[PDB]
């Protein structure tokens, strides 16, 4: 946690409905996006910090 | 915490258009039966007002 891993994506096209599709994840909470629209937005500076 | 917002909803309002229905929202392809969890969430949020 005090290394986390930081991963930038750009250049692609991100299916989100997989995340839906297989997920053992518990606590799945979204602030500033809802998360049935993200398969309908743009996105650039995706970060993901693991 | 008294102050609540509709974040989801199948279909967008009309002009002066009022909102009070507290049912359960399907934001996947699974239903939810009126019941929360995954891809069920409620419609209201709270704001944060601090």
């Amino acid at each position: 946690v005090y290394a986390w891993n930081r991963k930038r994506i750009s250049n692609c096209v991100a299916d989100y409905s997989v995340l839906y599709n297989f997920a053992p994840f518990f606590a799945f909470k979204c602030y500033g996006v809802s998360p049935t629209k993200l398969n309908d937005l743009c996105f650039t500076n995706v970060y993901a910090d693991s | 915490y008294n102050y609540l917002y509709r974040l989801f909803r199948k279909s967008n309002l009309k002009p002066f258009e009022r909102d009070i229905s507290t049912e359960i929202y399907q934001a996947g392809n699974k239903p939810c039966n009126g019941v929360a969890g995954f891809n069920c969430y409620f419609p209201l949020r709270s704001y944060g007002f601090r």
